[PDB]
């Protein structure tokens, strides 16, 4: 089932322990592997004591739809994973943010949903968890230890985030109009005006493919195609010590910019390696992360490298004929 | 699966001395190790978790260190109550394992 | 505040079945994994079994696997260990143990006083 990128699932020994601010793209990935980022989100926003993801890690998180394709690739980054790396922000839920029906919000402490204008998260505090509907957090004595399993987390939709190639606004307007033409029925998506209607049905579930292009709102699609290109970058690689764990920034920088470390074939054909010296010792090894590559989508005659792309459930209001 | 080995089996030391028990794990368990004090009649008591952390309310003379396979449990200044048997326990693999132990006697 | 009151020990003969119970007070029992640790006469400690907060995850040592069954009623705040096919090796003092996380990961924080089980004919 998926598997960790670098670091196995955590076994946390104290719920009051702190969440350190590590600086390397490997230490960050390791914290992602162990759901340290989602636990931090809980501590800040929902005033929550402890860690979520004990012994499970990111790989044991629950998805909706549960048959989640991207999950099978450990390298593909969920909206929370991009949050921990700075690529985007998952906002704290407000009253207006509509909780979509269909997922199994029961016992969940955290769940995350891509919205039409961004990414939103709902949390529960200490000793509480979500009721069947997801509208309320209520006392849950099975959440009392503060060292909670990974299935308490719910990531909605088959989403995968990456480094975009920025697009000019003229391209965004082209792509925004084409989506409007393709979904003329829709009035609002997640409260954001999409078409001009003057008569709107009540909010309704909406399953749609979308893409984050780095502008105000996502662009939803019906007819699109995808292609998983392999484009080498530094973030294609994580560097690790086989027993110490993730390496430090200065070490990993020395690996990726100085050809001083070791690693698998693709890394050596990017940065540089060496062998025939290691007697017993220990030196950082760098390996390729497990993903098909960077995703490129074709839509409206144009071809874009998005920040995030996936098929999730948003809330849309339709026309009243 | 994982078979912990402690050394020495026994150790005699007088009050005020430094007592250094060592524990060894057949495989790498990172820092997933605990140390326990057991005295005759009374139940075991948990001193160190994560191989270096002090349990709440335990004197600062007790310590712990190590990571990987070789670990260490040290009493900086022995006290008369500190005479008991001590155990190390791994929790990296789901079957938890106690080492053999180490009895602490008093030099006379 | 956090106590564990064991009960059920006694004199049973080889091939008989005893039942042990561990009443937990002072903490939210349903949110913590529990253990059972035993110590035979003249020997060291030996972990026996563990149960998760839900009861959904159980784990046992090799020496007892298939004979001893660990269970918990989280509406009465008592932990159980069901002994079967008992043997002289099982002659020991049986301690129940409270852990720190949802599962019984192996942090033997708060113990009970213990109960003696003796197997001979
Ligand atoms: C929840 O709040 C914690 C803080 O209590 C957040 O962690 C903090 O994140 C900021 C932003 O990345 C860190 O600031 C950074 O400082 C370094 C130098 O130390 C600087 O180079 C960076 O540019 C940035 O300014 C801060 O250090 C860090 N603190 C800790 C203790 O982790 C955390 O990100 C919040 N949760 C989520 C999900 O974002
Ligand atoms: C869990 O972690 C907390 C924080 O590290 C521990 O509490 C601190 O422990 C030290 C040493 O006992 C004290 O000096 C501090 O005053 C404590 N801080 C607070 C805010 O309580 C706590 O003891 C740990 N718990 C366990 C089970 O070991």
């Amino acid at each position: 089932d998926s598997g960790p990128i670098i670091c196995a699932g955590p076994i946390h020994s104290n719920k009051s322990a702190g969440i350190p601010h590590l600086l390397g793209y490997s230490e960050k990935i390791c914290q992602i592997d162990r759901l340290i980022h989602v636990s931090s989100w809980l501590r800040n926003h929902s005033q929550f004591q402890g860690y979520v993801g004990q012994r499970g890690g990111r790989s044991q998180v629950s998805y909706y739809p549960a048959e989640n394709s991207y999950s099978r690739w450990s390298g593909l980054l969920s909206p929370c994973d991009a949050d921990w790396l700075g690529m985007l922000v998952v906002k704290k839920a407000r009253e207006s943010d509509m909780i979509v029906p269909g997922p199994s919000y029961k016992g969940k402490v955290f769940f995350e949903r891509p919205t039409f204008d961004g990414y939103v998260g709902w949390g529960c505090g200490s000793g509480k968890s979500r009721t069947e509907s997801g509208e309320l957090c209520s006392s849950d004595s099975g959440t009392s230890s503060g060292l909670l399993p990974s299935d308490r987390v719910l990531w909605i939709g088959d989403v995968a985030c990456q480094l975009m190639t920025p697009i000019p606004e003229e391209t965004f307007l082209e792509l925004k109009s084409f989506s409007q033409s393709e979904f003329p029925d829709i009035c609002k998506i997640d409260g954001i005006v999409f078409n001009q209607c003057e008569g709107e049905s009540l909010p309704q579930p909406f399953d749609v493919a979308w893409m984050d292009v780095g502008h105000s709102h996502k662009i939803i699609m019906r007819e699109h195609k995808t292609k998983w290109v392999q484009e080498s970058s530094s973030k294609d690689f994580v560097c690790y010590k086989e027993g110490t764990g993730p390496c430090s920034e200065s070490e990993e920088k020395a690996c990726k910019t100085s050809g001083s470390c070791r690693g698998d074939m693709q890394f050596c054909k990017v940065a540089g390696c060496e062998h025939g010296e290691e007697t017993s010792e220990a030196k950082c090894r760098c390996s390729l992360v497990h993903k098909p590559g960077e995703v490129v989508v074709s839509y409206g005659g144009m071809r874009v490298r998005p920040k995030c792309y996936g098929f999730s459930r948003m809330m849309a209001t339709l026309h009243h004929h | 699966d994982i078979q912990m080995t402690q050394s020495p089996s026994s150790l005699s030391a007088s009050i005020g001395d430094r007592v250094t028990i060592t524990c060894r794990a057949s495989r790498h368990i990172t820092n997933h190790l605990n140390w326990y004090q057991h005295k005759p009649g009374r139940a075991p008591k948990l001193l160190i978790y994560e191989a270096s952390n002090l349990q709440a309310g335990v004197p600062s003379r007790f310590s712990g260190s190590g990571s990987g396979t070789d670990f260490t449990f040290t009493i900086s200044s022995l006290q008369p109550e500190d005479f008991a048997t001590y155990y190390c326990q791994q929790y990296d693999n789901l079957p938890p394992a106690f080492g053999g132990g180490t009895k602490v006697d008093i030099k006379r | 505040q956090v106590q564990l009151v064991e009960s059920g020990g006694g004199v049973v003969q080889p091939g008989r079945s005893l039942r042990l119970s561990c009443a937990a007070s002072g903490f939210t029992f349903s949110g913590f994994g529990m253990h059972w640790v035993r110590q035979a006469p003249g020997k060291g400690l030996e972990w026996v079994a563990l149960i998760s907060y839900d009861g959904s995850d159980t784990y046992y040592s090799d020496s007892v696997k298939g004979r001893f069954t660990i269970s918990r009623d989280n509406s009465k705040n008592t932990l159980y260990l069901q002994l079967k096919s008992l043997r002289p090796d099982d002659t020991a003092v049986y301690y129940c143990v409270g852990d720190r996380d949802y599962f019984g990961s192996g942090f033997f924080d708060h113990w009970g006083q213990g109960t003696l089980v003796t197997v001979s004919s």
